[PDB]
RNA sequence: AGUAGUGUGC
RNA sequence: GCUA
RNA sequence: AGUACACUACU
RNA sequence: AGUAGUGUGC
RNA sequence: GUACACUACU
């Protein structure tokens, strides 16, 4: 914004002291902001930027023959006007936020111009421009005025102006005056939300509890408190300020004794040092050793990994059969005499076919086509074991056990004592023992012996063949090691037990309890056996030489067979969803390996892959246990000061059953050593400073540091990898409920007992435990209630508007959820019912409970778990609740609601210790709700406090922080030592030096203990009752529910009861069975301990108080010593990241450290908080908030996790959303800031799991290469599973649309014409008509086709205007059809009911004709009961919401969708249906239908303009996509020193509607404007229904399946409706947060794409992007784009870059003939530069141009007249000794007068409005003025005034008589501020 | 900028725009830069002195860097520009590169 | 045998 | 759990 | 009374 | 389960 | 709007 005006404006900040002058700051903030809109909007449209124009001079420049003697126009001035076909277009500009201001402008402007429209016969459009500066979107008020201007190209930036308002703010926050200067209107409330109090609250135990802890004049303030009513009173803020004075002496003298304590300080704070991480080590193993049963014994290890493994034999035949043939006879020839022996010649003899292959093989085959033959399962027709040889075959590798064949001892022993059918510590390995680790260190380095060898394979996979050019150009580096993986025998054996684990789970899904089953793999040696969730199986290794296999601690022993040997390992018994873990694990250990690996040549491949195959193949809890404390012992370690030693001793619990658990344990160990070691080898970048921005921040990047899990140097991000990434490891679920859930009851338990009996007072003084200082509590709500109350005044507003409490129930999408909730009432007959139905299943199970837990237990509280939204649909239908306002309703509940119950259940996360989850009543939620959104709009307010900011912007909150806090450090440490290091320019200096101020950064990241449980919940009692936005009858309730809510109950869950009845045997100190008094009752009374989450927003604002406190108590410290403080403090929940920078003098800096450390806790122990020592932690450098990293300024997160989510969960539909998920996946790690190879490599191990799932893999039966014209998958569009080929820039910004897009790009750049090709993708579009078709590929072919007639329309035409986009449109295509039932649903209430209306005698068109009169309840919420409860009973009619109802695992989901694979499971004819105008069909057969039906098409050059109208030319954002692809230079390499954290721009600049689409689909459901004008909006949809026929598309399906049916349907026209719906939905759409990590900042939309396209192309360095020409289009969605672009913005980058070129590197005396030189002669950008120069001339911007102007003769005088208005300056005179002349632009002064007495003044302006009058009279009198007015005289009307400001300080203005009196008045308001005149001198003409 | 060629003495200024590491304003990064980045511009065609042919460059003092010690406990230093003495111009750079 | 556990479960 |  | 199916590979 | 998000499918 | 996945704080 002109440095030197954004200059001038700070440096009029920095010198206010007046509350005043900020208001004018404001001002001329404001106009600044809106006259540079102005100027940038008038320069993309290429019109004249014209100011302050009235009237008259528009009417005689369009008519100058009339004077205005005939006519008086209205003297109201326009921003601009613009004259063009015989039209006005009066223009206004706006920078506001909402439509407010446009919409009165507008009726001012119209009323005010219709008088003259019809006199001067023309007619006068009236124009209002408004930009939202917060997200830049433009709406254009005239829809014919964009009909001149389809293309409008605004790309600015306020955040200049964001910058200097807040910073305005924050410097002149604390002054009441100055915020009823930046007020809006007035403090104004609502209506009541209830007519009556509550008066059962003053007489409630709680409150007797409450007010009798207290002393009595603190009484008297609550009960006052309480009954202030801020409507009534005069001021709303005389209660706050009453307490607030009442308790300001104890605050002040806390503050000030905590303050006095920086000198009692002595420099001694918890370091850690290796003897206190030592210790902490003896008294960890002491309590591990008294905890758990500590074994010596080898022989007592758990399997590291589940598998056994050895290399392949080349010599034998890798067939199927031969190789059961080879096991068989392999199995039978054991010599020895071992225990099971004679059970596995057994099992070797059932599975022998002798010779008889063919028969085998035939009879399989048989049945193999027996079953896919149907889509459902084969019913009713038994399978039989065929005779072969020696084996009963019931299916393809399905052996029956034979009793003839076994002896029965032996299948006793093998199936009871090995297979374990029908068979007081925990006992863990001794990781302190030496020969256990030696033992360890052993088998890690055997397994490394063998594994580390090649393969004697290729390397050729899926992910090598298709993604390595990709994961090649990015990096070679990266190639070369994924390549080193590929080769040795690590990826060898992880994909042998991913291929055998599949084959194990697709076997064992049909196995029978009396068949065994036998799978296979790739390798000819690796065998299993599946023996009759819970999969039991065991691996079998055949193998030439003894000693010769993978053993990780699985071996059941190697014996001594024919040919060789064979080992057996134990029997795994695993669950399904561990399995599932297994499977994926390929991608894990890749994905682990290669970025452990990255960019560092010190680590050896060997070494990481040793680690990483241990890492990534545990699915037991013996990591989990490692891995979490893992962060906090390195760190605490790492960092400056800690309680390591606390943490190891009282937290850190190894769990080592495992040997690499006692590896890894010592790893952890050495670490924590060598982590203390290190930490002075942390050094900081050089960091740039700008003046306005920094560059090149952060940590220096040197490899000194060393490893943790494999030797190596290592620097300090990859240390921070190598700590935090472990965690990520950790499988979720991997919790048995049974433990779990006994284990929360017991903590919750042990806590409640502890407050019972020694909790007992409630306030305190001297920082005791769980106790609140409530002096300090009151006095710190007090200020900042009236900090932020008085911030925004129509906060009820803002509170009743936001949170939809006027509104219906039913429009609160947490109140209609799909959630758990819990409901009280006599549910006995439904759990009796379940009960016997669940115990005829078991008994029924095995011939081939609650009534226990009842009648034991007396005081039972029944209940039973439901849906939210049943729920609700109760409450409705049984006239609980209402249709009214919700709030009402809320109120009326807090009263009607005595009794809270709250259940819990298992969070089954993949933390050691699992998480409780708290389900309560609806009323509950309704409550809470309540509280809560009244917190959280507050917390909106307050910038410290961080869950109100939206997610992962955070990321950026601790960058600006850390920015601030930098330029903090460097300006106050030149100040302070200035004139000593001025006197600096030799042994006189050092001294000198050593008395200078010296600067010290500290940054606490604190957690705090227990935040729900231990929490004094009383003082949030004063949090509600001092709230001045609150009515006495409102406070009165909520404090109701509140007291009530401390006497709620915790209902244990009835399969805990089960599980503790069934106990039978007393245990020993059962604190269940104390708090629940022998188990008579279910339910135990929590008072403290506030559950979890349900207070999210008010524990955060009073944790901000308490570091308000705190950050005051450090500044009266810190200027006890004459230095200088900043302190920062995040607050989320719980999660805490103070950052404090202090500069002074007088003390050293350990004195200051353990000073701030030890008022920390004080202050958070004077809040009720307690600060978690134990995983507090302070550093120099890292900042860590909510796991997200700020190094030096420089962001920084683990992108790992999102790498290793690549493998995730999903939904399993097809092989299409399957991949679409595991790619988001990996676009939130390229925001992570992830490098781009590893970004392919993930995107590569997503499309191999999903052809893993779905037999896709290159070879495998549903391959579908061999069906289409590709020479590759790369060349199969996505929706027909080919793999994804698009630019990585293209893939994080789109988005899966980028495979079609890139095609098309690809289209573009082979076959337009030359002269066509370095030009935008509109003019290259056009340019279709030129193409023949045929000359292209057989695959272009083909894939247009698909986009011609699978994605777009038949009826589709290339000269419509107004089609769809990607948006509205569907991607699928082959999705599998699964047969599923829908589940048992018998709980729910809404299903009764739907139940009972499809019985109802015709009833349920009544629903459907409900449903389709009023239609916009198919893609919203209803507004009323009415519509809410038919639209819950219409959505049980969709299948897949009855399945999402019933709950499902996603490993049987996986199963299912390997098994069904060559099942018919495709409906064609639903594909068929596409195009032109049976049963199900395989994959590969839907491959041959369809490209037998697409040779039957044609493809014409119509068709082509169709596609790339539809694809392209609709949407701005694939516009600008493919205009960043063709037109981009690459430039200058150079490294990632400083990178910093953008938010994504929008990318859709214009915006056509502006009512919410929920409001815009009401009001086209009918033809009423329902709410303010609306004209537009409905006839903008009118325009986009009729012009691409929507509704006769509609209207002809409709007619053909009348046709096709004959009656008249009315559930297939429901879902044309419901179809029809959502594409005017994704229309009208009236954003997100996405933050990325970029190379530098990027403020407009193309310099994101510059930064986008500049960061992810290498791994090692990033390029500077400039584009060819305008990369961005006109808006307008689904409309096309059929205008380029004027190239204006080449012409401005040419003639800028020839200027400063020319007078930077040229001799100054020959720079004119080198501007003629290049003007005549050069070209820029492919444009001749005397065209651009030419394009500058006839602008209307010339005044940019001036000096460019000048020397080359093109320049006059209204460009100078032009460009005077615009950089208007002050101009002084006559500095003599009696007469001053300030000249400004229109703006000039004269004063006559002596130095005594002024004669009289004259102002000259060009307006007189007394608006203007005072703005010349403040920018006139603010330059070089002789003196200061010193008399007075008697006045009655203009003057010029001064007031006085301390130490020779004035403001010199003019002011009218009358506001001279009212300002003298308002500073005569009782106060602090010393009162000063306006004493007023000589008169103004 | 795709333009014929402009020799003036022994330089050829379009090989200047062409150039990548002698457009920086800084006058170290353009002082201790290299002679292979120099030998893009040389086009002589009989001159006899190099300081006849450089006179066709600048004479105004670049706008340079100085970076200082912050003292502070995490150490750092702070870089920014800064225009040089009367001597710093881009000839004299040139000069003492050559 | 395996999984889980200083609560007996599968 | 589903089918005759 | 039944309760139906994947890999099958350069190894 | 409450929260804060982001992305996928209808 | 519904369903699913992921991260984060509880
Ligand atoms: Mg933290
Ligand atoms: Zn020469």
């Amino acid at each position: 914004m002109d440095y030197q005006e954004y200059q001038q404006f700070l440096a009029r900040i920095n010198t206010a002291r007046d509350a005043c002058v900020a208001k004018d700051i404001d001002v001329d903030l404001l106009m600044a902001r809106h006259d540079y809109f102005g100027r940038e909007l008038c320069k993309s449209l290429n019109i004249e930027y014209r100011n302050d124009v009235p009237f008259i001079d528009i009417i005689l420049d369009i008519r100058p023959e009339v004077d205005p003697l005939t006519i008086d126009a209205p003297h109201i001035t326009p921003d601009n006007y613009l004259y063009i076909n015989n039209v006005l277009y009066i223009i206004d500009y706006k920078v506001s936020v909402s439509n407010e201001s446009s919409v009165i402008t507008y009726d001012k402007y119209y009323e005010l111009t219709r008088d003259i429209s019809d006199r001067l016969s023309i007619p006068i459009e009236i124009v209002i421009i408004r930009i939202d500066p917060v997200s830049r979107d433009l709406h254009i008020n005239s829809d014919r005025f964009k009909e001149l201007y389809p293309t409008i190209v605004v790309d600015i930036n306020f955040n200049q102006f964001f910058d200097l308002k807040q910073l305005l703010y924050e410097k002149f926050g604390d002054d009441e005056e100055f915020l009823l200067k930046v007020a809006h209107g007035d403090f104004t409330l609502t209506a009541p939300w209830c007519k009556t109090g509550c008066p059962e609250f003053w007489k409630h135990p709680i409150y007797k509890e409450f007010k009798m802890s207290m002393p009595v004049p603190e009484r008297r303030l609550f009960e006052e408190s309480v009954k202030f009513n801020a409507y009534e009173s005069e001021r709303w803020n005389t209660n706050l300020v009453k307490i607030r004075e009442y308790t300001k002496k104890d605050y002040s003298e806390h503050i000030s004794k905590s303050a006095k304590n920086i000198f009692l300080a002595s420099g001694f704070y918890k370091q850690p040092n290796k003897n206190e991480i030592s210790e902490g080590w003896t008294l960890m193993v002491e309590r591990v050793q008294d905890q758990r049963e500590i074994s010596k014994s080898l022989h007592d290890q758990k399997p590291s990994i589940h598998f056994i493994w050895g290399a392949h034999n080349p010599g034998n035949s890798n067939n199927a059969t031969f190789k059961l043939i080879l096991l068989s006879k392999s199995l039978q020839s054991i010599k020895g005499i071992s225990t099971y022996t004679e059970a596995f010649k057994s099992l070797g003899k059932m599975m022998d076919i002798g010779d008889k292959a063919i028969e085998y093989e035939e009879f399989c085959m048989s049945l193999k086509s027996k079953a896919r033959s149907s889509w459902k399962q084969i019913m009713n027709k038994k399978l039989e074991p065929k005779q072969i040889n020696n084996a009963l075959v019931l299916w393809e590798q399905q052996f029956m056990i034979n009793n003839d064949l076994i002896d029965k001892s032996e299948k006793l022993k093998l199936f009871k004592n090995f297979c374990g059918i029908g068979k007081s510590k925990p006992k863990i390995l001794d990781f302190d023992d030496a020969n256990m680790y030696l033992a360890s260190l052993t088998m890690m380095e055997q397994s490394k012996k063998i594994l580390s060898k090649s393969n004697g394979l290729k390397p050729d996979n899926f992910i090598l063949n298709e993604f390595g050019s990709r994961i090649k150009d990015a990096n070679k580096e990266t190639y070369d090691n994924m390549h080193k993986i590929f080769e040795t025998g690590y990826w060898q054996c992880i994909s042998d037990f991913s291929t055998l684990m599949k084959n194990i789970l697709s076997v064992s899904q049909y196995n029978r309890h009396n068949t065994f089953r036998i799978a296979m793999c790739a390798n000819n040696n690796v065998f299993a056996i599946v023996f009759p969730a819970t999969v039991v199986y065991s691996i079998i290794v055949l193998h030439k030489e003894e000693e010769n296999i993978f053993n990780p601690g699985c071996l059941h022993g190697t014996f001594k067979c024919m040919n060789g040997y064979i080992s057996i390992s134990r029997a795994i018994r695993l669950d399904k969803e561990r399995c599932q873990r297994i499977v994926s694990s390929p991608g894990l250990f890749l994905t682990t390996c290669l970025l452990f690996k990255h960019d560092n040549p010190t680590l050896v491949m060997s070494d990481i892959m040793n680690f990483s195959i241990y890492t990534s193949l545990s699915i037991t809890k013996s990591v989990l246990s490692l891995t979490e404390p893992a962060r906090y012992m390195i760190m605490n370690s790492l960092a400056i000061s800690s309680n390591v030693k606390d943490y190891i001793a009282e937290k850190f619990s190894p769990y080592t059953k495992t040997l690499f658990s006692v590896y890894m344990t010592r790893l952890i160990k050495n670490a924590c050593f060598d982590a203390y070691d290190q930490r002075q080898r942390v050094q900081l970048r050089d960091i740039y400073l700008s003046d306005y921005d920094i560059t090149q921040k952060g940590i220096k990047d040197n490899r000194e540091l060393t490893s943790i899990w494999f030797p190596g140097s290592v620097t300090l991000k990859e240390y921070l990898t190598q700590i935090y990434l472990p965690f990520y490891f950790n499988a979720k679920g991997l919790h048995e409920k049974h433990h779990v859930m006994v284990d929360l009851a017991k903590t919750i338990l042990e806590i409640e007992c502890e407050q019972r009996e020694n909790i007992k007072e409630i306030w305190s003084t001297n920082c005791t435990k769980q106790t609140v200082n409530l002096k300090i509590l009151i006095h710190s709500l007090c200020k900042n209630l009236l900090a932020d109350t008085s911030r925004h005044n129509h906060l009820r507003n803002r509170i009743e508007n936001r949170n939809n409490f006027r509104r219906s129930i039913t429009t609160i999408s947490t109140f209609t959820s799909s959630k758990s909730c819990l409901k009280i009432g006599d549910f006995r007959k439904e759990k009796e019912l379940q009960s016997v139905k669940q115990k005829k299943i078991l008994e029924v199970q095995s011939r081939k409970n609650y009534e226990m837990l009842r009648n034991a237990m007396p005081n039972y509280t029944d209940y039973i778990s439901t849906k939210v939204f049943d729920r609700l649909y109760e409450l409705l239908d049984k006239k609980v609740l209402t249709d009214k306002p919700v709030i009402e309703q809320i109120m009326d509940m807090m009263i009607d609601h005595k009794k809270f119950y709250f259940t819990f259940f298992n969070k089954g996360q993949k933390t050691s210790k699992d998480r409780e989850i708290f389900v309560g009543e609806y009323e509950a939620k309704m409550c809470m709700y309540a509280v809560e959104r009244i917190a959280k709009e507050r917390c909106k307010l307050n910038p410290d406090e961080m869950i109100s900011e939206p997610g992962d912007g955070k990321l950026k909150v601790l960058e600006q922080k850390s920015e601030q806090e930098i330029r903090f450090l460097v300006e106050t440490t030149r100040q302070k030592n200035r004139e000593i290091d001025e006197a600096i320019e030799l042994g006189k200096i050092e001294k000198l030096s050593l008395g200078k101020a010296k600067g010290l950064k500290m940054e606490i990241n604190a957690d705090m203990s227990k935040w729900s449980a231990q929490d004094v919940f009383y003082k949030y009692f004063w949090l509600i009752a001092l709230d001045p936005i609150l009515y006495p009858q409102e406070k009165e309730r909520i404090l109701y529910f509140m007291c009530n809510y401390m006497d709620k109950e915790l209902i244990l869950p009835d399969e805990l009861l089960f599980n503790l009845l069934d106990q039978k045997v007393a245990y020993q100190n059962d604190i269940i069975a104390t708090m629940t008094n022998q188990l008579n009752s279910n339910t135990v009374l929590i008072k403290r301990n506030w559950l979890q989450g349900n207070f999210n927003y008010t524990s955060s604002y009073v944790h901000s108080c308490a570091m308000s406190v705190y950050k005051e108590i450090l500044k009266e410290a810190i200027t006890l010593l004459d230095g200088s403080i900043l302190v920062n403090s995040l607050v989320h929940s719980d999660d805490n990241q103070t950052s404090i920078t202090i500069v002074q003098d007088k003390m050293e800096n350990d004195k200051i450290i353990d000073f701030a450390m030890k008022e920390f806790e004080r202050a958070c122990l004077t809040f009720g908080c307690q600060a978690n020592m134990k995983k507090t932690y302070v550093t120099n450098c890292i900042k860590e908030f909510v796991s997200l990293f700020n190094l030096y300024g420089e962001p920084f997160s683990i992108y790992g996790r999102f790498l290793l989510t690549s493998v995730g969960d999903c939904a399993y539909i097809g092989p299409y959303e399957d991949l679409a998920s595991r790619i988001s996946s990996a676009q939130t790690a390229i925001k992570h800031g992830c490098p781009p190879s590893l970004a392919w490599v993930s995107i590569a191990i997503s499309h191999w799991m999903t052809s893993l799932t779905y037999n896709m893999l290159p070879g495998q039966s549903n391959d579908p290469i061999d069906y289409f014209p590709a020479e590759n998958r790369k060349d199969i569009p996505i929706e027909l599973n080919g793999v994804l080929d698009a630019p990585l820039s293209m893939i994080s910004t789109v988005g899966l649309e980028s495979g079609n897009l890139y095609f098309l790009i690809k289209l573009l750049s082979k076959y337009t014409p030359v002269m066509q090709k370095r030009e935008s993708v509109v003019n290259q579009i056009a340019e279709v008509k030129n193409w023949k078709v045929e000359d292209l590929t057989d695959n272009e072919i083909f894939r247009l086709k698909i986009l011609r007639y699978l994605v777009l329309d038949a009826e589709m035409d290339p000269s419509d205007i107004m089609g769809e986009t990607s948006d509205m449109r569907g991607r699928s295509i082959l999705t599998p059809r699964k047969f599923t039932t829908a589940g048992s649903l018998r709980k729910l209430y809404s299903f009764s009911k739907y139940q009972d209306r499809l019985s109802s005698p015709g009833g349920m068109v009544e629903l459907f004709t409900y449903l389709l009169e009023k239609p916009e309840l198919l893609v919203t919420k209803g507004e009323d009961m009415k519509d809410y409860m038919e639209s819950v009973i219409f959505r049980y009619n969709s299948k897949r919401f009855k399945e999402s109802l019933s709950i499902q695992n996603p490993a049987q989901l996986f199963i299912e969708q390997i098994l069904f694979s060559h099942k018919p499971v495709i409906d064609f004819s639903g594909i068929r249906d596409k195009y032109i105008n049976l049963g199900k069909v395989t994959f590969t057969e839907a491959y041959r239908l369809l490209m037998r039906d697409l040779s039957s098409l044609e493809l014409t050059n119509d068709d082509i303009q169709v596609i790339y109208s539809y694809i392209i030319l609709n949407d701005p954002m694939m516009i600008t996509i493919a205009n960043t692809h063709i037109l981009s230079i690459y430039g200058s390499p150079q490294r990632r020193m400083g990178m910093s954290c953008s938010t994504m721009p929008e990318f859709r600049n214009l915006k056509l509607i502006h009512h919410s689409p929920a409001l815009v689909l009401r009001a086209y459901s009918k033809n009423n404007p329902d709410p303010t004008e609306m004209a537009r909006d409905l006839v903008h949809l009118k325009e986009f229904v009729e012009n691409t026929n929507l509704e006769e598309k509609m209207k002809v399906r409709i007619a053909m399946n009348e046709a096709e049916k004959g009656q008249r349907d009315i559930v297939f026209e429901l879902k044309e409706m419901t179809r029809f719906y959502q594409v005017c939905y994704e229309y009208v759409k009236s954003h997100k947060i996405k933050v990325f990590i970029l190379p530098a900042k990027s403020y407009t939309t193309t310099d994101f794409c510059s930064l986008m396209q500049g960061n992810l192309i290498k791994d090692k360095e990033w390029y500077t992007v400039h584009y060819l020409k305008q990369i961005l289009s006109g808006g307008h969605k689904a409309i096309m784009q059929h205008n380029a672009t004027s190239e204006q913005n080449i012409a401005f980058e040419c003639f800028k870059l020839i200027t400063h070129f020319a007078d930077s590197f040229i001799d100054s005396l020959s720079r004119s003939a080198f501007l003629q030189l290049i003007i005549d002669e050069f070209s820029y950008k492919d444009v001749k530069v005397s065209k651009l120069y030419d394009i500058i001339k006839n602008g209307y911007n010339r005044t940019d141009f001036i000096p460019l102007l000048f020397r080359t003769g093109d320049l006059r005088q209204a460009d100078l007249d032009k460009y005077d208005a615009m950089k208007s300056h002050e101009r002084v005179t006559w500095n003599d000794w009696i007469n001053l002349t300030i000249t400004g632009y229109n703006r000039s002064i004269t004063i006559i007068g002596e130095d005594n007495k002024l004669t009289y003044a004259e102002l000259c302006l060009t307006r007189k409005t007394p608006e203007n009058i005072t703005i010349s009279g403040r920018k006139l009198l603010g330059s070089r003025h002789g003196l200061k007015f010193e008399n007075m005289s008697k006045i009655q009307n203009y003057y010029i005034t001064y007031r006085k400001k301390d130490r020779h300080q004035f403001v010199y203005q003019i002011h009218s008589h009358e506001s001279i009196t009212r300002r003298n008045e308002e500073h005569m308001a009782i106060r602090t501020r010393i009162y000063n005149e306006i004493t007023p001198v000589c008169v103004v003409n | 900028f795709e333009g014929p060629p402009i020799k003036t003495g022994l330089l050829d200024l379009t090989e200047l725009m062409k150039s990548q590491d002698l457009l920086n304003l800084n006058y170290d990064n353009i002082r201790n830069s290299n002679l292979i980045s120099f030998s893009k511009l040389i086009c002589c065609e009989g001159s006899d002195n190099i300081n006849d042919g450089l006179e066709f460059l600048s004479d105004d003092p670049m706008n340079f860097t100085e970076g200082e010690a912050i003292h502070s406990t995490p150490i750092f230093n702070i870089y920014y520009s800064k225009r040089g003495e009367r001597h710093m111009t881009y000839r004299n750079a040139i000069k003492l590169l050559i």
